[PDB]
RNA sequence: CGAUGUCGGCUCGUCGCAUCCUGGGGCUGAAGAAGGUCCCAAGGGUUGGGCUGUUCGCCCAUUAAAGCGGCACGCGAGCUGGGUUCAGAACGUCGUGAGACAGUUCGGUCUCUAUCCGCCACGGGCGCAGGAGGCUUGAGGGGGGCUCUUCCUAGUACGAGAGGACCGGAAGGGACGCACCUCUGGUUUCCCAGCUGUCCCUCCAGGGGCAUAAGCUGGGUAGCCAUGUGCGGAAGGGAUAACCGCUGAAAGCAUCUAAGCGGGAAGCCCGCCCCAAGAUGAGGCCUCCCACGGCAGCCGGUAAGGACCCGGGAAGACCACCCGGUGGAUGGGCCGGGGGUGUAAGCGCCGCGAGGCGUUGAGCCGACCGGUCCCAAUCGUCCGAGGUCU
RNA sequence: GAAUGCCGGCAUGAGUAACGAUAAAGAGGGUGAGAAUCCCUCUCGCCGUAAGCCCAAGGGUUCCUACGCAAUGGUCGUCAG
């Protein structure tokens, strides 16, 4: 059973699952768009906007959390000063999620792009 | 024999499918002194109750002689 | 919540220091004995001279457990070792006094020269 | 175990009874408002790069 | 024989005459009368319920013109109460008072594909001792050549819960009529948020 | 293998 | 509906106020109606708070005490009608929220593990000396 | 004999009744209590341990009782493999010997994939003369069915005494069952803290990886749970069994019977709970649509509706079921509360220093109760009556 | 028409078991008719008395480069022993 539950397993183990939603991170706040499967996209909005939201803080303690997800100082530089300022006045929601239409063809997985929102 | 109980069941050691299968092991209980004689000497129920009813009767009969010599 | 093989520590001065669970006396086949159920016991451990020695099948009312007891005001009670006081098939102790504290359960359970001989009731 | 094994072979009338359940079902498709072109409802439409009425990529 | 339909709240317990009360909390009422069945038309005697508010938009056309027909706004869950005609034309928790008995029907938890153990307490096997991948296994399930069968309703593995069950005979603790909250001693079929029905107890 | 012996 | 505010709502009426505040590793006498018998009399119990549960009105305080040989502990939900007064013996200085590792140490241990909680103790005192 | 796997155990039951207990009886060498014996009764129940491979049996401690049998001595494509039932070894014994043994002793490979019937669950199809959305009747099934202790009556009846009821009425248990998570108690794979070694970022400080598929440790929400909580066995109606009668012939008496009538069981029928109209005998009710266009048929376009697709869900393997889809609080975010952890970083101060104090119940913070359109459920597509005959 | 016959062909089981160590992946860029699978970049993980390096046996062109993808590769393939 699994009532109640939060949260998807992606078939791997503690550690594999972080790191991976820790380089789906990097990539996002890197690229502003990412394509990867449907259900892992869904899954980084959240972890991506948490991210965000603590840069909007801007303060050191928030900058520290940060780094021990995205460990990048350049990259969490380019969230702290280009990234976070586009997002005052925004109420969370800072990624968005838009299902592609053609799957992968070696093993049909359907795909979405992430990215960051205006 | 109202006061002797005879119990079978199956045997113990070798015989292959045979001992697995076959009730050949006897008990006698003389049942007010309690004392009992088993035996699984053969194959064959019938010939091992024979030879437990004789040693519960020769047990017996001894008891018997021995309290009178007491007496 | 006691079985047979529990051991028990004695609260009394029978000269029975460690009793070992082997019956509760709780209907046809109660599975556990709390606080004011009867067990029958062997005496694993006793001190020498006592009335009570190793080897005896003793019955016995236990006064404390380790597992929490329950109480319909909504609280709980614990007490650090499973503990019984040794009775008599009239259900009164043999000893002459009863060490440490034991449950409030056993006075409503008939069990009240315990409850009066104990220091402490909880 | 003791490995099972089929004791008859299965007959032609049976075996194809079993994949009676078998038919793909054709693809949900709706029409894309912005370049008339048939995708899939609810995708950013592969030939234009319309979605919600607005360009999301180049195609 | 009266009845009402009710959602579960949630439990926790009150405090009465110095004892601890754990309770489940229902919000049963207000249930306008929806349609009554009579012998005269239906052959038996039951009062169909209302329940829960619902937007207009959501409610197709036979269903408006049913609700119509009884001069109800449309309502989320009909459910009839057999041999219950309330006076009026609404029923509400005022139709038990505190003390009163109450058999309550809910749709259980749902344990999905249920193992054995789980679903019929089996003993299961051993986990030791050279027991071979059965740690949960049933076992037997039969005989040999006579029947050569198994029994219909032979205890297996399968679904198990999200089913109907009634709780019978559980008592009233507290009807707090301002708040349509009915407050029962125990435990309740299934989920917080799910739909129950509160029925007079048949126990005497 | 078990045997019929 | 809010199905939070409703058992929030029902268990309203039976919420205290009067209770003093109090942490794991306080020394707490708790005064609680207890019937013997017959009658109800007030029997006392002290001891080390070593957990405070919370779920809100069902928040329950587990307090720990020898008592003349024999560890004790005994737990009390903090909205029980059955408790007279609680009273703060002293306040001892923790690091964690559940102290069952009392339960291992010496007496002269414990006293080395929570230690007197001056802020607390001097915010104890500071308190009443509003007349 | 081109193989029907053999003891015991475990697990899972089901049936018989020559009934171990519980219910109802007659006789008693039945005062009472407790027995004996036989009759009715198979609804339910029928404990845990020591020895032995054991079956069997003995023993300990209980119990209302610790029933006996069938089902390939039920059940190894369900498990076990202690015994039996290969090859090794030894003892006793027999044999000149090789070897032998219902003699003993130590050891000795038990085969991932279920085609069909059957079983447990879940769908798809078609049918139920118009098409639909709801709500239902219950033919027929299934589940369940146990019992003890104490107290009152009453220390009464009975009994020299010891001892000690019927009837009736309270209360409290054991086991089993169904549900539940408020409490008690678990878990809680990253919700928090602490800790070591090492490598790293960035030198300090602060951190991150790895030490398990959590490195270790102390805790731990929701959920799922029992050891925890609630509730169940009925009541009651009816017909009966053994048994006991009323009235009553044949047969002037007598007879429970031949005419007729009554009493009478944990059992039987109903009652309770759950399934159920594929109940093709395809039921009933409420509401909705409606005689469209083209030569009981075909073809088109629609109706009420439905499905697809999407956001989801204490629903779930897929399917199904339930909710929601911008006219929206469905999931994600954000906010407030709950909850856990237990006083972050930074700074200031004290200490030579490890550290300590303050800022500070701080900081972090899954799932819980909610709010908020910030993000996503865009936009749409297809199917779907015109009702045969008497 | 049968010999658990011989040789071959083709079925059934079945879209089933499985796809060979639970050291682990993610994204971006490129190429190409075609890319989860080839090339490049960044991030993550694993071995490190080895899962690194050098000899001897054995193997025998498998070495390097260009052009290729029918078959071999347990999928794919533009890649490759
Ligand atoms: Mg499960
Ligand atoms: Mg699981
Ligand atoms: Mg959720
Ligand atoms: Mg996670
Ligand atoms: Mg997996
Ligand atoms: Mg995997
Ligand atoms: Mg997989
Ligand atoms: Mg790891
Ligand atoms: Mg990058
Ligand atoms: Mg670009
Ligand atoms: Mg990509
Ligand atoms: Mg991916
Ligand atoms: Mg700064
Ligand atoms: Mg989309
Ligand atoms: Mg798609
Ligand atoms: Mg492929
Ligand atoms: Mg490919
Ligand atoms: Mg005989
Ligand atoms: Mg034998
Ligand atoms: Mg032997
Ligand atoms: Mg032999
Ligand atoms: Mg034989
Ligand atoms: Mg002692
Ligand atoms: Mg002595
Ligand atoms: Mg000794
Ligand atoms: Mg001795
Ligand atoms: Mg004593
Ligand atoms: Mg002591
Ligand atoms: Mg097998
Ligand atoms: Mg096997
Ligand atoms: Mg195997
Ligand atoms: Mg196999
Ligand atoms: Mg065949
Ligand atoms: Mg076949
Ligand atoms: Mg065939
Ligand atoms: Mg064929
Ligand atoms: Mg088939
Ligand atoms: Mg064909
Ligand atoms: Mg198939
Ligand atoms: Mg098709
Ligand atoms: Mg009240
Ligand atoms: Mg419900
Ligand atoms: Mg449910
Ligand atoms: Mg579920
Ligand atoms: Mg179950
Ligand atoms: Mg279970
Ligand atoms: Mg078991
Ligand atoms: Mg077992
Ligand atoms: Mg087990
Ligand atoms: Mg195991
Ligand atoms: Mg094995
Ligand atoms: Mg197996
Ligand atoms: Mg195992
Ligand atoms: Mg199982
Ligand atoms: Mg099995
Ligand atoms: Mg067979
Ligand atoms: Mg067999
Ligand atoms: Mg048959
Ligand atoms: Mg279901
Ligand atoms: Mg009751
Ligand atoms: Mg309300
Ligand atoms: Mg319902
Ligand atoms: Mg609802
Ligand atoms: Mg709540
Ligand atoms: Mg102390
Ligand atoms: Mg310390
Ligand atoms: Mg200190
Ligand atoms: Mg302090
Ligand atoms: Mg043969
Ligand atoms: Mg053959
Ligand atoms: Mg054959
Ligand atoms: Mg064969
Ligand atoms: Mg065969
Ligand atoms: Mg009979
Ligand atoms: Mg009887
Ligand atoms: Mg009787
Ligand atoms: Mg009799
Ligand atoms: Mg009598
Ligand atoms: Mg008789
Ligand atoms: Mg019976
Ligand atoms: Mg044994
Ligand atoms: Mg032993
Ligand atoms: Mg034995
Ligand atoms: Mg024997
Ligand atoms: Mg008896
Ligand atoms: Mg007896
Ligand atoms: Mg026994
Ligand atoms: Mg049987
Ligand atoms: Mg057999
Ligand atoms: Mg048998
Ligand atoms: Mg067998
Ligand atoms: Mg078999
Ligand atoms: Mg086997
Ligand atoms: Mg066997
Ligand atoms: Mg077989
Ligand atoms: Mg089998
Ligand atoms: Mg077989
Ligand atoms: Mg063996
Ligand atoms: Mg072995
Ligand atoms: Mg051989
Ligand atoms: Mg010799
Ligand atoms: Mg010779
Ligand atoms: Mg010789
Ligand atoms: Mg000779
Ligand atoms: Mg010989
Ligand atoms: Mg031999
Ligand atoms: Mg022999
Ligand atoms: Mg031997
Ligand atoms: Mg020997
Ligand atoms: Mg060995
Ligand atoms: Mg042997
Ligand atoms: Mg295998
Ligand atoms: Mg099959
Ligand atoms: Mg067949
Ligand atoms: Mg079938
Ligand atoms: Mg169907
Ligand atoms: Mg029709
Ligand atoms: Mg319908
Ligand atoms: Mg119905
Ligand atoms: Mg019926
Ligand atoms: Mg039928
Ligand atoms: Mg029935
Ligand atoms: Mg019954
Ligand atoms: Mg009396
Ligand atoms: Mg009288
Ligand atoms: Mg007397
Ligand atoms: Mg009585
Ligand atoms: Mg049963
Ligand atoms: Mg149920
Ligand atoms: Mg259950
Ligand atoms: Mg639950
Ligand atoms: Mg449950
Ligand atoms: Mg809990
Ligand atoms: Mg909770
Ligand atoms: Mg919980
Ligand atoms: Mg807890
Ligand atoms: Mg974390
Ligand atoms: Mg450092
Ligand atoms: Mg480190
Ligand atoms: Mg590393
Ligand atoms: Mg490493
Ligand atoms: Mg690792
Ligand atoms: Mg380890
Ligand atoms: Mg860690
Ligand atoms: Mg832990
Ligand atoms: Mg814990
Ligand atoms: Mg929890
Ligand atoms: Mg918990
Ligand atoms: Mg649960
Ligand atoms: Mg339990
Ligand atoms: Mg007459
Ligand atoms: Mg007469
Ligand atoms: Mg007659
Ligand atoms: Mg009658
Ligand atoms: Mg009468
Ligand atoms: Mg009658
Ligand atoms: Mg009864
Ligand atoms: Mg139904
Ligand atoms: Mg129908
Ligand atoms: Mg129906
Ligand atoms: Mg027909
Ligand atoms: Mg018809
Ligand atoms: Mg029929
Ligand atoms: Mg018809
Ligand atoms: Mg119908
Ligand atoms: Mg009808
Ligand atoms: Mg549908
Ligand atoms: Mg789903
Ligand atoms: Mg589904
Ligand atoms: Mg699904
Ligand atoms: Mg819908
Ligand atoms: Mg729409
Ligand atoms: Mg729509
Ligand atoms: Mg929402
Ligand atoms: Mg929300
Ligand atoms: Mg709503
Ligand atoms: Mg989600
Ligand atoms: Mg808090
Ligand atoms: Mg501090
Ligand atoms: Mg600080
Ligand atoms: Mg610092
Ligand atoms: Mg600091
Ligand atoms: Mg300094
Ligand atoms: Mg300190
Ligand atoms: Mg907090
Ligand atoms: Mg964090
Ligand atoms: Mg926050
Ligand atoms: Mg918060
Ligand atoms: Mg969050
Ligand atoms: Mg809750
Ligand atoms: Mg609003
Ligand atoms: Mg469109
Ligand atoms: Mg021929
Ligand atoms: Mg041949
Ligand atoms: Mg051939
Ligand atoms: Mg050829
Ligand atoms: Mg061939
Ligand atoms: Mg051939
Ligand atoms: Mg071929
Ligand atoms: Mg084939
Ligand atoms: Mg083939
Ligand atoms: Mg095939
Ligand atoms: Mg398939
Ligand atoms: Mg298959
Ligand atoms: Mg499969
Ligand atoms: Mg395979
Ligand atoms: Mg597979
Ligand atoms: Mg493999
Ligand atoms: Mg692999
Ligand atoms: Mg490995
Ligand atoms: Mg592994
Ligand atoms: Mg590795
Ligand atoms: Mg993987
Ligand atoms: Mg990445
Ligand atoms: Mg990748
Ligand atoms: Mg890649
Ligand atoms: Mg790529
Ligand atoms: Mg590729
Ligand atoms: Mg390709
Ligand atoms: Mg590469
Ligand atoms: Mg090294
Ligand atoms: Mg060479
Ligand atoms: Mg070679
Ligand atoms: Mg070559
Ligand atoms: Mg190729
Ligand atoms: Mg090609
Ligand atoms: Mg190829
Ligand atoms: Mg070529
Ligand atoms: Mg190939
Ligand atoms: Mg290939
Ligand atoms: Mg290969
Ligand atoms: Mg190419
Ligand atoms: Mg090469
Ligand atoms: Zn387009």
């Amino acid at each position: 059973m699994r009532h109640l539950k939060s949260g998807r397993k992606l078939n791997r183990h503690s550690s594999h699952r972080l790191a991976l939603y820790r380089n789906q991170a990097k990539s996002l706040l890197t690229h502003g768009r990412i394509t990867t499967t449907v259900p892992k996209a869904k899954e980084l909005r959240g972890f991506v906007d948490h991210l965000i939201h603590l840069a909007k803080r801007g303060d050191l303690h928030a900058r520290r959390l940060v780094l021990r997800d995205l460990q990048d100082v350049k990259l969490v530089r380019k969230l702290f000063d280009e990234i976070a300022p586009r997002y005052r006045d925004r109420q969370g929601g800072y990624t968005r999620v838009l299902k592609l239409a053609e799957r992968r063809r070696g093993d049909g997985a359907p795909l979405a792009l992430v990215e960051l929102v205006e | 024999m109202d006061e002797i109980r005879i119990d079978v069941m199956r045997a113990s050691g070798p015989g292959g499918s045979g001992v697995n299968t076959t009730d050949s092991a006897v008990r006698v209980v003389h049942l007010p002194t309690g004392i009992m004689v088993t035996c699984q000497d053969s194959r064959s129920q019938i010939k091992n109750r024979e030879k437990a009813l004789m040693i519960l009767r020769s047990r017996l009969l001894e008891m018997k002689r021995a309290e009178e010599a007491e007496r | 919540m006691i079985q047979p093989q529990t051991y028990l520590e004695v609260a009394d001065n029978t000269g029975a220091r460690k009793i070992m669970c082997i019956r509760v006396l709780k209907g046809s086949n109660a599975k556990y004995a709390t606080v004011g159920d009867v067990i029958v016991a062997s005496v694993k451990e006793a001190i020498p001279r006592g009335a009570v020695k190793e080897g005896d099948v003793v019955k016995a009312v236990v006064v404390r457990t380790k597992k929490e007891i329950k109480r319909p005001d909504g609280s709980a009670i614990r007490f650090d070792d499973n503990a019984a006081v040794i009775i008599n098939n009239q259900l009164e102790p043999r000893g002459t006094r009863v060490f440490g504290p034991v449950a409030r359960e056993l006075r409503e359970k008939g069990f009240m020269k315990i409850v009066s001989l104990a220091p402490e009731v909880l | 175990a003791k490995h099972p094994v089929p004791k008859k072979k299965t007959s032609k009338a049976r075996r194809d009874a079993r994949r009676s359940h078998h038919a793909l079902t054709p693809p949900t498709l709706v029409p894309c408002p912005e370049c008339k072109a048939m995708k899939p409802p609810h995708t950013v439409c592969p030939e234009c790069g319309y979605y919600a009425g607005r360009k999301v990529l180049e195609v | 024989m009266k009845g009402i339909l009710g959602v579960k709240v949630g439990m926790t317990r009150i405090f009465r005459d110095d004892r601890a009360v754990p309770v489940t909390v229902i919000l049963a009422g207000p249930c306008p009368v929806v349609q009554r069945r009579t012998p005269e038309k239906d052959g038996y005697t039951a009062v169909q319920l209302g329940f829960l508010p619902q937007n207009p938009k959501r409610v197709n056309r036979p269903l408006k013109g049913h609700f119509a027909k009884a001069g109800v706004e449309p309502v989320r869950i009909l459910r009839e109460i057999r041999d219950f005609n309330p006076e009026g034309d609404t029923v509400t928790v005022e139709i038990f008072k505190p003390g009163e008995r109450v058999d309550v029907t809910g749709t259980s938890k749902g344990r999905g594909f249920a193992g054995v153990m789980k679903r019929w307490n089996f003993a299961g096997g051993p986990d030791s001792h050279g027991a071979h991948k059965i740690h949960r296994h049933p076992g037997s399930i039969g005989n040999r050549k006579t029947p050569g069968r198994v029994y219909k309703g032979k205890k297996m593995a399968g679904h198990y819960g999200a089913e109907r069950v009634t709780v019978m005979n559980l008592e009233v603790v507290d009807v707090i009529p301002e708040e349509n909250l009915l407050l029962v001693k125990g435990a309740v079929p299934g989920p917080n948020g799910g739909l129950v029905i509160v029925r007079e107890t048949k126990k005497a | 293998a078990a045997a019929k012996c | 509906m809010n199905r939070g505010a409703l058992i929030k709502l029902v268990e309203s009426r039976y919420v205290r106020t009067d209770l003093p505040e109090f942490r794991p590793g306080d020394t707490v006498r708790v005064s609680y109606k207890v019937k013997e018998g017959n009658r109800t009399r007030i029997q006392d119990f002290e001891g080390i708070v070593i957990r405070i549960r919370r779920n809100g009105f069902n928040t329950t305080f587990t307090v720990r005490k020898v008592s003349y040989g024999v560890g004790v502990e005994r737990i009390f939900p903090l909205h029980s009608p059955l408790i007279q007064k609680i009273d703060i013996v002293q306040r001892g200085r923790a690091r964690r929220a559940k102290l069952y590792f009392i339960r291992n140490l010496s007496d002269r241990e414990i006293r080395r593990k929570l230690r007197a909680d001056r802020k607390r103790i001097d915010q104890d005192r500071a308190a009443e000396r509003a007349a």
